């Protein structure tokens, strides 16, 4: 089905046919194959590009964020999580998405929440299972300012209640973008006067995500770390582009430091001698 | 209810699974689909596009256009190797970063032929013949033109047709090779020599640039999904 | 002979006797917005020949040490005849564009340029800790140029060529609609870009749909007494130009 | 039910290889990935020329 | 029993899920259905109903009927802007609380046209012509009638027909806009001017009230369910 | 069984999109929500007039 | 959802189970199948192949080819037992390590006949007749040729045909026997004697080697999968 | 569904002995083992001779 091209058996040649000669100036990539520049044998190639599919390539859960929130109200520790959803803080997944200019797809979101008890001299407890609450707040919705804010009522905002021990919570979401496709790159501004925000943040706005412990309080300080995972499915991509070369500096723009095109070597004719009997 | 028995692997979370799951946004009206130009279906569509290869990747040119320059001069240079490199589409520093190699680094296995297109950028008056050879693994790198000539070679004659393709056939023992090529999955080497020489008229440069392009053929394919070793971080970006 | 070609749009016509075919965007050709893809309910205006014609920008000089140049559209055409007038009076716009880069020398000169059209060519800043200014991204028909070395400007674009000011490899820009101008075979380069964006239409001042970059991979060279002045002129013509949201002209 | 039998990917014992599927949720976004869509058209990027170029012929003439 | 494997997301509780569940009251005989007048099927049925808009929402009128009053006077007032505001059905303080906007605040996305109906409440002897203009995003707010007149406008002639509708067409780049509109998803502005003036006979008021109504069209629609930011508490009510 | 196949809501890969459902409980109150009932009649609130009013005509005459 | 009740044995992990499980590598393109010579379908295909038996397994030969040597001499040797052993294909030290027995040690139950092939390796001039007897469990091991002759025997006459097969029929009470044979599942013994003697011409060796081969018949079969007691370790290898 | 009924291995009450199976995963590698493939051909190892040898006859003659 997604099979690869076979190699036709070719023999000697001596004609005005010039498949090897061309002109890249046309912007046309040569469509030559081994059988065109040598004598080849017939080969029934059964290989398949099934795993090169944009679907199989991007459809794999990848971490996009991670924050920690405590249980007790001691010191200036955040007791809840806040996050302006986006996939530009994790270089791995961010680099893949940026292989294309525009994207369209549904998505499977999985959460890996783990807790712990902070070190201490006398910390003997017996806390029941910790239950967490993850609430999604689309742009404009009321934001909670405490682990007891009325906003956690989740009247209409989607929210998940998960208790430790059980399988990591998950749920799918459609294609939210108000545009016909998500934009990984936006060479424009937010204001017509050509100023303000520049790039991604200028238009993308998937809202925010908040988390917290629904448990009232813990005898001794404890903390939990939530890890968000994205897995696009039913994918569509447009306009491919040069992969990221320079390391990512900011998660709001494409700033970078002049990076080398590639690793170095002795000379253009350098090739390590691996045959030494 | 229906008597059920949970099998091992339950409640786990495999990043590469594929199950159904409840939508957090029921009856959401997705934005109408718009037909956008240049849609990609398979990554191989990208690896099949020629991209300039930095053959002259010496420390002094790692950040200049000279990295792509492959000089050729007039005068006797017989026995001199214009350039050479291993055939590691994803490991060789020369290909490692090209569109092709850049994609192979997201996979661990690869197979197929490669198209090395060479373009003469000299003047319209400069002429010459170069010998583009490819030697499969097994023996030492060609030290002389005779040794290189014994392998799969292409004699390129510079003329109106600026470019010339040197298709490196897939001559491997195994069906696939590792992108992280080792000696076992060796691919061989590619050496360029002067078939004749570069003759030029008076009042014309004596040094010319020869660009190199690399791309996959219709018989190419990757196979083992992995993370690319060309990107990382030490903390969440901000 | 496929070497010679002629282009005719509006009251303008371009001639060539040494071209190398014509690249057509991503296989697509400019077309007006269909009813099953439109959003703006108001009836659009289509000046046609009035705006869809060849506009020549300020020429540039190619020197033995030139690192490259770049233009941003449709911004670069804000002051071009009626095409620029519709940009001012309208909120939304949509166009095709036929890029035609000219550059002739002689059988005794040598060099190779890379004419490319990069959609959403978001660029980085010289000082990674600061931001860039529109003034440094695009300045009308005046071209910005790449530098063979790193830049330092406060809100300037990292003009270092090797990274094309995008943090990528220049050798991979071939993945975008492009053509080369190898003086020993060429004389110009034409690229027909179709409207590429994640939206049916968009503002033409706030958004720079695509960036035209002309980066030389083969340094310009020649002998003594050989014309040292080798200019590179860029001509572009909008295609299927549509406009929506008519209102008071925007004060630049 | 609305069962839909498809073909599985070749196994390590080739040369009953089909699976069944039923959607339980009302939203298409809930369905599993489309890992079996094998469409291709490199022409967009490899041959975006206006005039068809025949391999066995000169690019320019 | 049947070998089963639990998938991630099991035993969780998503407020927007939709599964079956055992009834705590088996065989309960529901009270007979009664056909009650005015049933609602879709919330849009409400957002399509005209509601008085508090255009004159100045601090001094935030609690009086003057908030809805849009005065118009007799005499020369050329070049004077009767009123103006942004087009933010759910964010603009002017629409923020109308039936329409009040509903949009339960959603994050919106799209469609809006019907701004203006009613002259002066005497039956008062006459006049007003210019109701709408300017899409892109340029500065019309400072003069000429600038406003260049945009989508409606010249309302007061007469027997008290009301006049100024339909604001949906002229956006994207299919949808955020209720929490930012500069990117700007909608534009609406400015009212004097086309001519308000002439009146002797023994008749010189100041008249002009009410403004706002509602959605048959092409309007919301999309992202969210909680409204116009209601909250600090503790359980009692 | 008493399976009932319906149509799913459009996905992010449009332009097998159907799901199956079976009720296991005896009470209708146990069934899932009716998220697919798209009925409308704004007339009740927008045009509750006794005499039909034609848009292109004067409200009063 | 569908009311379900988990049965005992849920979430457990039995090394010999057999359920389905999600692939960690979706849509992986397996390497094309290649028809390789000598494919094995059933292990019995191996146990049916003759393998040299170390009948002379005395301490002094546990590491020499003499372990396989079964000497026979010229001259009067009547009443002398050439060799003997129990019939424990997997327990008897003599068979314990042969291809046959080596496989039986991966199983606890066995059944079927066995083919004991004897090959005379003397010179082409040496002649003789040997009595290969097999006595089922029940009585003491044959002390004389007469006693052995009363059981299932085979009189082998050395000649052009070097080898001779002594098929030990499956004469058991139960259908199967334990590889870890005890007295209950006894199989019997096999004793070899001189039917006549080994006559030889002048100038010819007087001692000859007789190799023994053992393999299963078409009626053989194993049954209880277990781990072999001939391999172990004290820590992870490195 | 794509159910496939096969025969079970004899029980301790012999002399409805069949089971049903359905593959839920898209990859053949996910399926259960093939514990019911009973093919044999000892000839490869027991009789790899070029000239067929008849049991009741002399190996050499
Ligand atoms: C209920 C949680 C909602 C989370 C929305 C995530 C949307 C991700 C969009 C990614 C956009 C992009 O990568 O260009």
């Amino acid at each position: 089905i997604a099979r690869v091209a076979d190699t036709v058996a070719s023999g000697p040649s001596n004609s005005t046919s010039i498949p090897a000669l061309t002109a890249v100036e046309t912007g046309h990539t040569s469509q030559v194959e081994p059988s065109d520049t040598m004598q080849t044998r017939h080969v029934k190639n059964y290989h398949s590009r099934s795993e090169s599919t944009v679907e199989n390539f991007l459809s794999r859960s990848a971490c996009v964020y991670i924050e920690e929130y405590y249980t007790k109200d001691q010191d200036n520790v955040n007791r809840y999580m806040s996050w302006t959803i986006n996939a530009r803080r994790m270089v791995q997944l961010r680099r893949k998405f940026e292989l294309f200019t525009y994207m369209r797809f549904d998505m499977e979101i999985t959460f890996v929440i783990t807790s712990r008890q902070l070190p201490g001299t006398s910390i003997a407890q017996d806390m029941p299972p910790l239950t967490h609450q993850i609430m999604y707040i689309p742009p404009g919705g009321p934001v909670p300012n405490s682990v007891t804010d009325f906003a956690w009522q989740t009247s209409t905002n989607p929210s998940i209640f998960w208790t430790e021990g059980n399988a990591p919570p998950r749920m799918s979401i459609p294609f939210i973008s108000i545009g016909n496709a998500y934009s990984n790159f936006y060479d424009g501004w937010s204001h017509f006067s050509q100023n303000g925000v520049y790039g991604y943040n200028a238009l993308n706005n998937m809202g925010k995500l908040y988390a917290r412990h629904v448990n009232k309080d813990t005898p001794y300080q404890m903390s939990s770390t939530i890890r968000v995972y994205f897995k696009p499915k039913h994918i569509r991509v447009w306009v491919p582009r040069p992969p990221r070369l320079s390391p990512y500096i900011k998660s709001s723009n494409v700033n970078f430091n002049p990076t080398n095109l590639t690793d170095e070597r002795s000379s253009i004719t350098y090739v390590p001698d691996t045959i030494r009997p | 209810g229906l008597p059920v028995l949970n099998t091992p692997g339950s409640n786990q979370f495999m990043t590469s699974d594929d199950f159904q799951s409840p939508s957090a946004m029921p009856q959401f009206d997705v934005t109408p689909h718009m037909d956008i130009p240049g849609e990609v279906h398979n990554l191989m569509e990208i690896a099949e596009v020629d991209s300039v290869v930095p053959v002259n990747n010496i420390k002094a040119n790692l950040q200049s256009m000279d990295a792509y320059h492959i000089e050729v001069n007039t005068g006797n240079y017989q026995g001199e190797k214009i350039f050479a490199f291993q055939m590691q589409p994803g490991l060789e520093s020369v290909f490692k970063r090209t569109l092709m190699g850049e994609i192979l680094n997201y996979y661990a296995h690869w197979s197929g032929s490669i198209k090395l297109t060479f373009t003469f950028c000299g003047s319209a008056m400069a002429t010459g013949k170069l010998l583009l050879a490819y030697s499969p693994p097994g023996a030492d790198v060609p030290a002389t033109r005779k040794q290189a000539m014994l392998g799969t070679h292409m004699i390129w004659d510079i003329g109106l047709q600026s470019s010339c393709v040197l298709c490196i056939p897939w001559i491997s023992q195994t069906h696939y090779r590792l992108v992280q090529q080792d000696e076992y999955t060796s691919a061989g080497n590619v050496t360029c020599w002067y078939q004749t020489g570069i003759v030029v008229p008076p009042g014309t440069p004596n040094k010319c640039v020869v660009l190199c392009f690399a791309s996959a053929c219709n018989d190419f394919s990757v196979r083992m999904l992995r993370d690319t070793p060309f990107i990382g971080q030490t903390a969440l970006l901000q | 002979s496929d070497r010679v070609r002629s282009l005719t749009l509006g009251n303008s016509t371009i001639t060539t006797q040494e071209s190398a075919n014509v690249v057509v965007g991503y296989g697509r050709w400019p077309e007006y917005l269909r009813d099953d893809e439109a959003t703006a309910e108001d009836q659009p205006t289509q000046p046609d020949v009035a705006t869809c014609r060849f506009y020549t920008l300020e020429s540039v000089q190619w020197e033995k040490n030139s690192a490259g140049w770049w233009w941003k559209f449709p911004e670069a055409l804000k002051d071009m005849g009626l095409f620029g007038q519709n940009m001012l009076y309208h909120y939304l716009g949509r166009a095709g564009y036929t890029i035609h880069v000219q550059c002739n020398a002689s059988k005794f000169h040598q060099g190779c340029l890379l004419v490319v059209c990069v959609p959403e060519a978001e660029m980085g800043c010289s000082q990674t800790d600061k931001e860039v200014a529109a003034m440094n991204l695009t300045k009308g028909e005046a071209a910005h140029k790449f530098e063979p070395t790193k830049t330092n400007g406060e809100h300037t674009v990292q003009s270092i060529v090797c990274n094309a000011g995008m943090g990528v490899g220049v050798g991979n820009l071939t993945i975008y609609p492009h053509q080369w101008i190898n003086l020993r075979t060429n004389n110009c380069a034409t690229i027909v870009m179709p409207y590429v964006n994640s939206v049916p239409m968009d503002n033409m001042f706030r958004h720079y749909n695509f960036t035209l970059m002309v980066i030389p991979f083969a340094p310009l060279d020649y002998a003594a007494q050989a014309s040292e002045y080798v200019p590179v002129t860029v001509t572009i013509a909008p295609m299927c130009a549509e406009y929506n949201g008519l209102r008071l002209a925007y004060q630049q | 039910m609305g069962a839909q039998v498809s073909t599985q990917k070749t196994g390590a014992h080739e040369t009953i290889i089909h699976y069944t599927n039923i959607n339980y949720y009302k939203d298409a976004a809930s369905n599993s990935a489309n890992r079996q869509d094998f469409t291709q058209d490199p022409g967009k990027f490899t041959e975006p020329v206006k005039d068809i170029m025949i391999k066995t012929m000169p690019a320019l003439n």
